[PDB]
């Protein structure tokens, strides 16, 4: 009778859980719609 | 069995069962037709 019985497949196709910490949590994201982004940053300071 | 009146009938056979897998293959054709014909050939080449 082995052929009569068929196993109940599953409810969904479950997967391995992988971590979701992505450094996008604390870093600064910007919505840029150009081909690039230019951050301007003085590498030195003034004089007095 | 052809059981008697007083016989104390025993267990009997039961048919063994076979399973046959119809693999359900695929049959594909791919005819190519030029668009200059499909629109300029008043016969319905699409449905033909």
């Amino acid at each position: 009778g082995g052929y009569l019985v068929d196993p109940q497949t599953s409810e969904t196709i479950r997967g391995v859980l992988r971590s979701t910490a992505s450094l996008r949590q604390i870093a600064s994201v910007v919505n840029v719609e150009a081909t690039s982004f230019d951050v301007l940053v003085d590498k030195t300071d003034m004089g007095s | 069995g052809w059981a008697s009146e007083t016989a104390a009938l025993s267990e009997t056979a039961t048919p063994q069962i076979d399973r046959i897998t119809i693999p359900l293959h695929e049959l594909a054709a791919m005819p190519k037709a030029s668009q200059r014909l499909l629109d300029d050939s008043a016969f319905d080449i699409e449905t033909w």
